[PDB]
C-alpha cells in the first residue's frame, strides 16, 4: 500500500505570511494527489486535485505542485480561517491512502482568559456528585496553566481540562477545567479557587 | 450536493454495522460513491467505493468483512461491515470519489456496554460572583454512553458566544460542558436554556438556567 508522509506535523503561521506543506509518497503516484482542509468539527473540504488543479470556489491563495513522489501545498497570504488539519490523499493505486495530516495553527497576540467559576448545582449534589467547573474563555496561546486550590492548598487530583479548537475569527482558544469531587469531600471544605497563569476566581460553599 | 448518513451509533461486538447514505444533488449512476472512516487518533482510511455501474473496490485491511451495495431507484448506497470489533469504532463518512462532496461524519461505537442517557446540570453564576457587562452561563452534561451528545442553546437560536468542550471519558462514561456568554442586562430577563440531545438513548433534555437560591 502507498504510504504518504506529510511534514511538518504542526506549523504556526501569522496571517499574511506563506506556508508550504510537504507530502511524499513511498512510490510514484503520477499527479493523482488530492489535498483537503479539515477543521476538528466539520467534514474535509477538497482544495486541490491532480496535485495542482484548483477546485471551483477555492480561494486562489491555495496552490499545489508536484508529480511522481514529492508534492507541496502552498497557502500564500494565510487568513485566520485557514487553521485546521491539512491531509493529502493518493488516488493512483488501490487502496487510496491518506497522509497523517499537518495541523496549522494561526499565530496572534497573547490574550488573557476570561475566567468563570461555577459551584456544583443543587441537582448534582443530590446524586452524590460535586463537579466544580471553571471556564477560561478567549485566550492565547493554547498552553495555559490552570491551578485549583481548596481551602488554600494546591489540588491536582480529579482535575480534567478540555480545549476548543481555534476560533476562526480571533484565533483564540477556550478551555474547561473541571474538579470532580464526591458530595462528601465537597461539603468538608469551604473555599474553591481556579487560577490561570495570575487570573483568579474563587467561591465559598457557605455564602 | 448533500449526504444523509443513517444507521446505529452503537453496535455490539461480532454483529454487523449497517449504514445508509442518501444522496441529493447528484445521481448514484454517475461518479463513484465512497465510504471513509476516521479513527479517534485522526487517521483517515478509505474503506471502498461503488461505481456508477455497481462495480465495487474494498480496502484489503477489511479482509472481506465489507460489502457496499447501491439502489439507483432510491439514490442510496449502503455499507455492511461484518464481525465488528472495538477496532471498528470510528467516524464514518459517505463521500463522492474525489471527496469534493463529503457528508457530516457519523460516530459509530462498537461496545457491549449499555446506552446511558446524560444527566444535565445547569450552571448559573455563584450567588456572590463579580458582575460585568457580560455573564457566562453553563451546562454540565455527565454520565452518558456512547458519544456523541449535541448541545444547543435556546434550541440553536443562541449561537454566538457559545463554547462546547470536547467530551472526556471518566470510569467508562463521558462528560462535557458548554458555556454561553450573553449581555448582563438580558439575563435572567430573556431566558437561556441548554438543550442536550443523545441520539443513542433517543433522549433530549432541556434545562433552563435559573439564578441560584
Ligand atoms: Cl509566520
Ligand atoms: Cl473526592
Ligand atoms: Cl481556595
Ligand atoms: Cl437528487
Ligand atoms: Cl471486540
Ligand atoms: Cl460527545
Ligand atoms: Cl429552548
Amino acid at each position: 500500500d502507498i504510504v504518504l508522509t506529510q511534514s511538518p506535523a504542526t506549523l504556526s503561521v501569522t496571517p499574511g505570511n506563506s506556508v508550504s506543506l510537504s507530502c511524499r509518497a513511498s512510490q510514484s503516484i503520477g499527479n493523482n494527489l488530492h489535498w483537503y482542509q479539515q477543521k476538528s468539527h466539520e467534514s474535509p473540504r477538497l482544495l486541490i486535485k491532480y496535485a495542482s488543479q484548483s477546485i471551483s470556489g477555492i480561494p486562489s491563495r491555495f496552490s499545489g505542485s508536484g508529480s511522481g513522489t514529492d508534492f507541496t501545498l502552498s497557502i500564500n497570504s494565510v487568513e485566520t480561517e485557514d487553521f485546521g488539519m491539512y491531509f493529502c490523499q493518493q488516488s493512483n493505486s488501490w487502496p487510496y491512502t491518506f497522509g497523517g495530516g499537518t495541523k496549522l495553527e494561526i499565530k496572534r497576540a497573547d490574550a488573557a482568559p476570561t475566567v468563570s467559576i461555577f459551584p456544583p448545582s443543587s441537582e448534582q449534589l443530590t446524586s452524590g456528585g460535586a463537579s466544580v467547573v471553571c471556564f477560561l474563555n478567549n485566550f492565547y496561546p493554547k498552553d495555559i496553566n490552570v491551578k485549583w486550590k481548596i481551602d488554600g492548598s494546591e489540588r491536582q487530583n480529579g482535575v480534567l481540562n478540555s480545549w476548543t479548537d481555534q476560533d476562526s475569527k480571533d484565533s483564540t482558544y477556550s478551555m474547561s477545567s473541571t474538579l470532580t469531587l464526591t458530595k462528601d469531600e465537597y461539603e468538608r471544605h469551604n473555599s474553591y479557587t481556579c487560577e490561570a497563569t495570575p487570573i483568579v476566581k474563587s467561591f465559598n460553599r457557605n455564602e | 450536493v448533500q449526504f444523509q448518513e443513517s444507521g446505529p451509533s452503537l453496535v455490539k461486538p461480532s454483529q454487523t454495522l449497517s449504514l445508509t447514505c442518501s444522496v441529493t444533488g447528484d445521481s448514484i449512476t454517475s461518479d463513484h460513491w465512497s465510504w471513509i472512516r476516521k479513527f479517534p487518533g485522526n487517521r483517515l482510511e478509505y474503506m471502498g467505493y461503488v461505481s456508477y455501474s455497481g462495480n465495487t473496490f474494498y480496502n484489503p485491511s477489511l479482509k472481506s468483512r465489507i460489502s457496499i451495495t447501491r439502489d439507483t431507484s432510491k439514490n442510496q448506497y449502503y455499507l455492511d461491515l461484518n464481525s465488528v470489533t472495538t477496532e471498528d469504532t470510528a467516524t464514518y463518512y459517505c463521500a463522492n470519489w474525489d471527496g469534493d462532496y463529503w457528508g457530516q461524519g457519523t460516530l459509530v461505537t462498537v461496545s457491549a456496554a449499555k446506552t446511558t442517557p446524560p444527566s444535565v446540570y445547569p450552571l448559573a453564576p455563584g450567588s456572590a460572583a463579580q458582575t460585568n457587562s457580560m455573564v457566562t452561563l453553563g451546562c454540565l452534561v455527565k454520565g452518558y454512553f456512547p458519544e456523541p451528545v449535541t448541545v444547543t442553546w435556546n434550541s440553536g437560536s443562541l449561537s454566538s458566544g457559545v463554547h462546547t468542550f470536547p467530551a472526556v471519558l471518566q470510569s467508562d462514561l463521558y462528560t462535557l460542558s458548554s458555556s454561553v456568554t450573553v449581555p448582563s442586562s438580558t439575563w435572567p430577563s430573556q431566558t437561556v436554556t441548554c438543550n442536550v440531545a443523545h441520539p443513542a438513548s433517543s433522549t433530549k433534555v432541556d434545562k433552563k438556567i435559573v439564578p441560584r437560591d
